[PDB]
RNA sequence: AGUGGGGAAAGGUUCCAUGUCAACAGCAGUUGGACAUGGGUUAGUCGAUCCUAAGAGAUGGGGAAGCUCCGUUUCAACGUGCUUGAUUUUUCAGGCCAACCAUCGAAAGGGAAUCCGGUUAAAAUUCCGGAACUUGGAUAUGGAUUCUUCACGGCAACGUAACUGAAUGUGGAGACGUCGGCGUGAGCCCUGGGAGGAGUUAUCUUUUCUUCUUAACAGCUUAUCACCCUGGAAUUGGUUUAUCCGGAGAUGGGGUCUUAUGGCUGGAAGAGCGCGGUAAUUUUGCCGCGUCCGGUGCGCUUACGACGGUCCUUGAAAAUCCACAGGAAGGAAUAGUUUUCAUGCCAAGUCGUACUCAUAACCGCAGCAGGUCUCCAAGGUUAACAGCCUCUAGUUGAUAGAAUAAUGUAGAUAAGGGAAGUCGGCAAAAUAGAUCCGUAACUUCGGGAUAAGGAUUGGCUCUAAGGAUCGGUUUAACGAUCAACUUAGAACUGGUACGGACAAGGGGAAUCUGACUGUCUAAUUAAAACAUAGCAUUG
RNA sequence: AAUAGGGUGAAGCCAGAGGAAACUCUGGUGGAGGCUCGUAGCGGUUCUGACGUGCAAAUCGAUCGUCGAAUUUGGGUAUAGG
């Protein structure tokens, strides 16, 4: 599994013609010293490697969700 | 302090081989520990590898020499006789 | 009786050479043409240990005169020569010590080893640690040379036959006592099987012709006839005389 | 509780011991620890400048 | 605490059949098989490791890109630096010096 | 042992499968002698040969 | 240093489930490695297969009456050669080489590639789930490069996503002995806070035990050594536990590189672990919470790193992979090249895989106190992996009951004497650890030596000594914080005991003999016999 | 492929002292050796112990030799009946 940092490197890549699917996975954290925040993380499996991108701000998240193709399949986790 | 009066590096020996063989031993294992000056680099480098090869850690020259020494009396006294006969040879 | 430990050595079962550790044959070049009529120049890259050998060896290369190729030959270092030195082979390299040169072109008193018994066998005589051989002169309506041999021995070879200028490297080794059965067994671990020796006379007589006894002795002379049979050949063989050797011979 | 009476000294007398004072506490690495002790602050000093580099290499052969 | 089996039907400490313990995400403790450490790749001149260079076990090599087996230089993965320098030096003296000693020997073919 | 070859492991399959009991209806034939398996094999009492 | 957990050899179904007691398990038997019936061993990645080792062994030949013997490139015309442009004319045109080259020979050598969680009555690095990798083949898109055609940058070490290179040549890797200390990491050991669970609780104990884990693989980052630039050194400096380096360029300042190792992240919490609440004959679950942050070290094991010693000993080969030198050939502008950059497509056949590895699965006629190669290795005491006790795991197996004469076998003790016994101190006893003191003749000066001979040793309460990391005009000669067990001494104390079990030399004066270490009569002789270095003779 | 834990303390190196010199002395460091005590291992001294129709066609018990090298050992391989 290799991990993707730049989010519009991501959304092209998330439409590779080998991309089957796409996970959608939310963990609960807490910010240190700060308090509690919702971490997302997005998994799209390819041929040969699982890319993950981690968003760590629970809105640009959703916003994402909403730029991912339409015609991947997503499961959430 | 001075640890051995007289055995030096055969007191690794001990008692054993007789003392007529260990001071036999001694001058020449003494002989082949020893560093010696390079011809080509001039440092106190040059330490045997195994009998007759003989290398200078400074500048990396290898040379063929004796079993206990990088030079037997005999080999020095060829290199004369040879210098001598080319002389005259090449004029 | 039985086969005794002479003759058990011709089969060479146990008895061959331990040659896993060898670096190689160590000859001359094959005499060619650049060797019969000039000199071709190599230069050493390795003095290395020989396992079994008291000598160490000296792998020279040279450039092949026909083919674009290096050719890596193992030569016996002689004494004084050293890694990345030009090594000059043939019947008009200079003398230096190491080069390679015709017995006739060495003037008397020339100190010479690695020579060759007949004219191409690339090396037969004097080769092991500290040995060498002199030139006492030359015969030149023949092209003979009579050189003098580590045994003492005096010979006339061809003057086209080569040697190496100088004496074998590693000598004195003898010097030094060693000391201990396990040194000796480390000598031989890499030479063949012929150590420990044990004595003839303490065996059984069927094992030597000097066993047996209620003491241990021989019994009969141990000066063996040159014309006596495998079996027999056991003690002082053929010899002039015995005893300690007093006076010069 | 042992640790505690071994670390306040106790169970350590001469009736306790049963290796050699040295296979306790070996010499060379006494020896090792003190010297690199003294040329820890040999280093120190003539780096801070309260010493010079001329009594530095005096004093790191004495040490 | 808890001990290891071999993994393979090998059961001697040779130099192939090294391994290392390694914790699982079960927190189990097994052993996991290595494989032998790389030598480095050596200068042809004065044996001496050569920098720029990945360490790799040789079949590895093959599979890898060129920057990595290589330095922009010549001779770059096979000699060093320093080897080089003196190469190029030699090549320029030696063949210098073979001009003077052919003009010296045309000098001497019109006045001896 | 776990490491055997294919020539072994193919006479040991023949080993078990002669290792049978009689079967009983062969006792029912007219004019039969044979009461049971004569050529037994116990692994740990008579050894193969392999 | 197991009665634990696996394996190699060897066995071959002994493995698992069900039934079962005629024989076998030297009593028994409802039990079994017995008997009967069924079931069970899943691989591109683990081994074979490939390579070569000591060695074995065809061929041309040469011997031999011959079975056959020799020889391994040998007095040989030794390629079932390759590489292209092709040609579609299934013909060719040619271009290069052919020192060496049949082959077999390693389940411990060499060697392309897989990990974790889960799963069975019995299989698993092989199955399920997920996540990867290698080799071979095919191949398009993106990127890269070119009008200065086959890239740029850096003084340099060298850096980069790529970024032509034939014949031929040269290197590297493959690739290696042994010992010693130092350093670093990992796992284990020890330990703090906090969040759970269990045990003790007459009394004490903020207590005792336990969970708090993170794979292969990918990215970023991380280095001693080595190297580069600068600079030019005696008042010689730098420097290791260990003494080596420097005008052949040190110290200083700044940089480049290399596997190893750590860190962060993806893999990955969704897994696994620990709790709480529940569904239900119930296949199997479902729900909720936590799974965090540290410290310590002459600790143990092991790997790596920089070093030092050693040899009349210098410590495999080959398969295989890469690089360089070289400059053949082929290359752009309205377009050219390349699959050593990324991504994408397809495939990986054959045989082994259960179980035992031993006081019951092997060999010793056997379920035999014997023999048989190897991996992992917790706490206390301790120098210690010894001995003794314990945690995990595993066993509790050895016919049993009742008695306790003689004589035994193994083991203890004994008044006074102390070898008078006896061939003979055989056997037993005595000594025994550690600290301090002290130690003869003789000697090859190295030893003798733990010579001999003396003293001390518990427990408790104290005292003293020995470090680390930071902080600034050189009184930091000090403060702050942290930290390991070592050494020495004192007071008190007790039925004078104290290496309290365990563990653990008796010593001395001489003669004969072999110098020593070493070796042999497996199964009556271990010696003064053999060997050995040294010495001498012979060819 | 395998070999606990200790003892001794050889070269080399550092510091100090004495001497006119040649040199010597002292305190450390260092970690040599077919060195040593002693496990495993390998061996097999004595009890002339046990047993001696044995557990065993060579074992058992204590005691003992050696235990870093001429060490121990697996597998492959070579040598074959005068
Ligand atoms: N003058 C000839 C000399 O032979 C010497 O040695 C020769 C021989 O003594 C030596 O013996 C070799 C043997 O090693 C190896 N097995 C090869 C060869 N068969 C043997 O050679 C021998 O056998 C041959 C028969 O073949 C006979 O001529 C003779 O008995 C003998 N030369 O091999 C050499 C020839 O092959 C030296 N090489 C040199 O001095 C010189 O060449
Ligand atoms: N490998 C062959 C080589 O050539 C030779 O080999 C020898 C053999 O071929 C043959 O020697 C025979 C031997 O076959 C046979 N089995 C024993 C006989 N004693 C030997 O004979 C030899 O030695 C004797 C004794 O000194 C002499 O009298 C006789 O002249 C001599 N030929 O002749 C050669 C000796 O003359 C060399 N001895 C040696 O380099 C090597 O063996
Ligand atoms: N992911 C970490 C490392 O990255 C490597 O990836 C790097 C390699 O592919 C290549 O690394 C180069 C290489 O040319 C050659 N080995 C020399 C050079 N020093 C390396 O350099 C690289 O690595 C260093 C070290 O972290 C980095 O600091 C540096 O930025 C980077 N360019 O360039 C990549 C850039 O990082 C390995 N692929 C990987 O296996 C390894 O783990
Ligand atoms: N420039 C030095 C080179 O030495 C070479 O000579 C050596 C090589 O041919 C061969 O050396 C091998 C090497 O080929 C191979 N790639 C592995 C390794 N680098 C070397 O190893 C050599 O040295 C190591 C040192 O520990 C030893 O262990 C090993 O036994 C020895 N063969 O063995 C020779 C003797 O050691 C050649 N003369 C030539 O390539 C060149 O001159
Ligand atoms: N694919 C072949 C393999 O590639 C490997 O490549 C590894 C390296 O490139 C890189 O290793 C880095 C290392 O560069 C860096 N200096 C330290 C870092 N901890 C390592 O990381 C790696 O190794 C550590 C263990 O040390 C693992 O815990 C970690 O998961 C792994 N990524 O990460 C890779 C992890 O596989 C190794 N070179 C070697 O095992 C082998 O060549
Ligand atoms: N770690 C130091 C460095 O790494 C290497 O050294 C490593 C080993 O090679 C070295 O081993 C020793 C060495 O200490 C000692 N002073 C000399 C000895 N000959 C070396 O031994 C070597 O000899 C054999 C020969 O067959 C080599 O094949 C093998 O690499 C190594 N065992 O010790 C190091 C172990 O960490 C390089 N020699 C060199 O770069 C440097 O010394
Ligand atoms: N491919 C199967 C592999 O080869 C063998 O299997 C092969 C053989 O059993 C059999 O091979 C026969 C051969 O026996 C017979 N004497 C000649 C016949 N032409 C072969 O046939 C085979 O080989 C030819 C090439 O010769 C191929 O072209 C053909 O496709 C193949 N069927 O045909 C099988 C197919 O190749 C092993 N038995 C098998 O275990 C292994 O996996
Ligand atoms: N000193 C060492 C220790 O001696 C201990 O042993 C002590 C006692 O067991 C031993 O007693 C032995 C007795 O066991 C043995 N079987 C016979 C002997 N007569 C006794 O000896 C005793 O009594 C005699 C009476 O004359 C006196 O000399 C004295 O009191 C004592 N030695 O006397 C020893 C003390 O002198 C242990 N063996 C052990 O802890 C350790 O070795
Ligand atoms: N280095 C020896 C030390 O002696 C210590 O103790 C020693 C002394 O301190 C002590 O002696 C003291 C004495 O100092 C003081 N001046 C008088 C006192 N009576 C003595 O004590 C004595 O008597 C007391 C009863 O009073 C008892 O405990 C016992 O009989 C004895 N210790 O008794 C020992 C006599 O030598 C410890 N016993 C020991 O652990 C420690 O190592
Ligand atoms: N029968 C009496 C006892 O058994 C012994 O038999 C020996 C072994 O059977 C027994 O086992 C050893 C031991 O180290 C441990 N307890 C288990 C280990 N697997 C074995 O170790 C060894 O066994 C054999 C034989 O010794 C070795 O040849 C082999 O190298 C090694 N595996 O240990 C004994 C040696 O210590 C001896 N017969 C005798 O000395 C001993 O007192
Ligand atoms: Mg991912
Ligand atoms: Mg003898
Ligand atoms: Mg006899
Ligand atoms: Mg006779
Ligand atoms: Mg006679
Ligand atoms: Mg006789
Ligand atoms: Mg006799
Ligand atoms: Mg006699
Ligand atoms: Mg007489
Ligand atoms: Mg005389
Ligand atoms: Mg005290
Ligand atoms: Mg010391
Ligand atoms: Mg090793
Ligand atoms: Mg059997
Ligand atoms: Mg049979
Ligand atoms: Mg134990
Ligand atoms: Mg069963
Ligand atoms: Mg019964
Ligand atoms: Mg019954
Ligand atoms: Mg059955
Ligand atoms: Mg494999
Ligand atoms: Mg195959
Ligand atoms: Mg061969
Ligand atoms: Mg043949
Ligand atoms: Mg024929
Ligand atoms: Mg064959
Ligand atoms: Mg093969
Ligand atoms: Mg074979
Ligand atoms: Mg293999
Ligand atoms: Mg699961
Ligand atoms: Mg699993
Ligand atoms: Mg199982
Ligand atoms: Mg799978
Ligand atoms: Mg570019
Ligand atoms: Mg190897
Ligand atoms: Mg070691
Ligand atoms: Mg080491
Ligand atoms: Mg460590
Ligand atoms: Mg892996
Ligand atoms: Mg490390
Ligand atoms: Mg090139
Ligand atoms: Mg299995
Ligand atoms: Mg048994
Ligand atoms: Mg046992
Ligand atoms: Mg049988
Ligand atoms: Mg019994
Ligand atoms: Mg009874
Ligand atoms: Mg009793
Ligand atoms: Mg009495
Ligand atoms: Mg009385
Ligand atoms: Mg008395
Ligand atoms: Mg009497
Ligand atoms: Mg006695
Ligand atoms: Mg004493
Ligand atoms: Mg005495
Ligand atoms: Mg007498
Ligand atoms: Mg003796
Ligand atoms: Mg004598
Ligand atoms: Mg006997
Ligand atoms: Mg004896
Ligand atoms: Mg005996
Ligand atoms: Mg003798
Ligand atoms: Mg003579
Ligand atoms: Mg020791
Ligand atoms: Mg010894
Ligand atoms: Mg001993
Ligand atoms: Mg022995
Ligand atoms: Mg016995
Ligand atoms: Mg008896
Ligand atoms: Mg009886
Ligand atoms: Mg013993
Ligand atoms: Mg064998
Ligand atoms: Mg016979
Ligand atoms: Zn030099
Ligand atoms: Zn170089």
């Amino acid at each position: 599994a290799r991990e993707i940092k730049d989010i519009k490197e991501f959304v092209e890549l998330a439409r590779r013609s080998d991309i089957k699917s796409a996970i959608v996975k939310v963990n609960a954290k807490v910010n240190a010293n700060g308090k509690k925040f919702k971490q997302t993380k997005f998994k799209v499996r390819g041929s040969r490697y699982q890319y993950t991108l981690v968003v760590n701000d629970a809105s640009k998240a959703k916003k994402l969700q909403q730029s991912l193709p339409p015609t991947l399949k997503i499961t959430n986790l | 302090t001075k640890r051995t009066k007289k055995v030096g590096i055969t007191g690794k020996f001990g008692v054993r081989y007789g003392s007529s063989l260990r001071r036999q031993t001694k001058k020449l294992e003494v002989q082949q520990h020893a560093k010696y000056d390079c011809s080509f680099c001039g440092k106190r480098t040059v330490q045997r590898g195994a009998t007759g090869i003989w290398n200078c850690k400074s500048c990396k020259k290898t040379v063929a020499g004796g079993a206990y020494t990088v030079s037997t009396a005999a080999a020095a006294t060829v290199r004369s006789t040879i210098r001598r006969l080319r002389e005259l040879a090449e004029a | 009786g039985r086969v005794i430990r002479n003759q058990r050595k011709g089969a060479g079962s146990i008895f061959t050479s331990h040659t896993r550790l060898r670096k190689g044959a160590a000859k001359l070049r094959t005499l060619d043409y650049a060797e019969r009529h000039g000199y071709i120049r190599g230069v050493v890259k390795q003095i290395i240990h020989d396992p079994g050998r008291g000598a160490p060896l000296a792998k020279v290369a040279f450039r092949d005169p026909y083919k674009y190729k290096l050719r890596e030959e193992t030569f016996i270092a002689n004494e004084g020569v050293y890694t990345g030195q030009f090594i000059y082979a043939g019947k008009k390299a200079s003398l230096n010590v190491g080069n390679i040169l015709p017995l006739g072109a060495c003037p008397e008193g020339t100190i010479v080893s690695n020579v060759e018994e007949k004219v191409g066998d690339r090396g037969a005589l004097g080769r092991t640690s500290g040995n060498y051989v002199i030139i006492i002169g030359h015969n030149p309506d023949e092209n003979k040379t009579r050189v003098k041999l580590p045994s003492g021995a005096k010979k006339i070879i061809s003057s086209d036959a080569r040697g190496v200028i100088g004496v074998v490297a590693g000598g004195g080794r003898i010097d030094k006592p060693l000391l201990k059965a396990g040194r000796a067994f480390h000598k031989y671990k890499v030479k063949r099987n012929s150590w420990p020796k044990t004595r003839g006379v303490a065996m059984n007589p069927v094992d030597h012709p000097h066993g047996g006894g209620n003491h241990q002795h021989i019994g009969k002379a141990s000066t063996i006839s040159r014309g006596a049979v495998s079996g027999q050949k056991a003690g002082l063989i053929a010899a002039r005389r015995t005893g300690l050797l007093r006076g010069t011979q | 509780a042992l640790k505690e009476s071994k670390r306040a000294g106790r169970h350590m007398g001469y009736g306790k011991r049963k290796g050699t004072k040295d296979a306790r506490m070996p010499s060379q690495v006494l020896w090792m620890r003190r010297l690199r002790v003294l040329r820890k602050l040999l280093a120190k000093y003539r780096d801070a400048g309260k010493i010079d580099k001329h009594l530095y290499h005096n004093l790191y052969k004495a040490a | 605490a808890q001990r290891v089996t071999y993994r393979r039907r090998n059961p001697y400490n040779t130099r192939s059949n090294k391994i290392k313990v390694v914790k699982t995400p079960g927190g189990k403790l097994v052993a996991q098989h290595v494989k032998k450490a790389a030598s480095r790749v050596k200068c042809g001149d004065c044996g001496s490791a050569l920098a720029g260079i990945s360490t790799l076990r040789p079949r590895q090599y093959a599979q890898v890109s060129k920057t990595h087996k290589t330095v922009q230089r010549a001779y770059g993965g096979s000699r060093c630096a320093n080897c080089v320098k003196e190469r190029i030096v030699r090549a320029f003296l030696i063949e210098e010096q073979k001009i003077v000693k052919r003009v010296l020997k045309e000098q001497q073919d019109k006045e001896k | 042992p776990s490491q055997k070859s294919f020539r072994t492991k193919q006479k040991l399959a023949k080993a078990q499968k002669q290792n049978r009991p009689l079967p009983q209806w062969i006792r029912l034939r007219t004019d039969n002698k044979i009461r049971y398996n004569a050529k037994r094999r116990h692994w740990r009492r008579t050894k193969l040969g392999i």
